[PDB]
C-alpha cells in the first residue's frame, strides 16, 4: 500500500487609495475703514461671503 | 506755512511741506490657498504548501 496527497494554496490582497483635495479664495476689497476692510476680508471659510 | 485743512475721519492733519499728498486710499487683497493629499497602497499574499 503506498499514499501521496499533496496541497497548495495562493491568495493575494492589494488595494489603494487617494485623495486631492484642494481650496482656493481671494476675497478682495477697495475703501471702508481698514480694519473692516482687513476683517470682512479674511475668509471664514465657514461663511464664504 | 501750509494750514489747508487736511482731514481723515474726523481728524484734521497738518500736512508737511515736502509732502505732495497723503491719503487714506484703503485696499485689501486676502488670499488663501489649501491643499491636501493622501495615497496608500497596500500588498498582502498567503501561501501554503502540504
Ligand atoms: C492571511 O491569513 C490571515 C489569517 O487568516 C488573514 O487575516 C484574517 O482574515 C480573516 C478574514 O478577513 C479575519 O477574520 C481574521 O481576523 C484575520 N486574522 C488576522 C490575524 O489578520 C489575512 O487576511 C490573509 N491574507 C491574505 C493576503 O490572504
Amino acid at each position: 500500500s503506498s499514499h501521496g496527497c499533496k496541497e497548495l494554496e495562493n491568495a493575494l490582497k492589494a488595494a489603494s487609495g487617494t485623495q486631492n483635495n484642494v481650496l482656493r479664495g481671494e476675497p478682495f476689497i477697495r475703501g471702508g475703514g481698514a480694519g473692516f476692510i482687513s476683517g470682512l476680508s479674511y475668509l471664514e471659510l465657514d461663511n464664504p461671503a | 506755512g501750509g494750514c489747508s485743512p487736511h482731514y481723515i475721519l474726523n481728524t484734521r492733519f497738518r500736512k508737511p511741506y515736502n509732502v505732495e499728498s497723503y491719503t487714506p486710499q484703503t485696499q485689501g487683497k486676502y488670499e488663501f490657498i489649501l491643499k491636501e493629499y493622501e495615497s496608500y497602497s497596500d500588498f498582502e499574499r498567503n501561501v501554503t504548501e502540504k
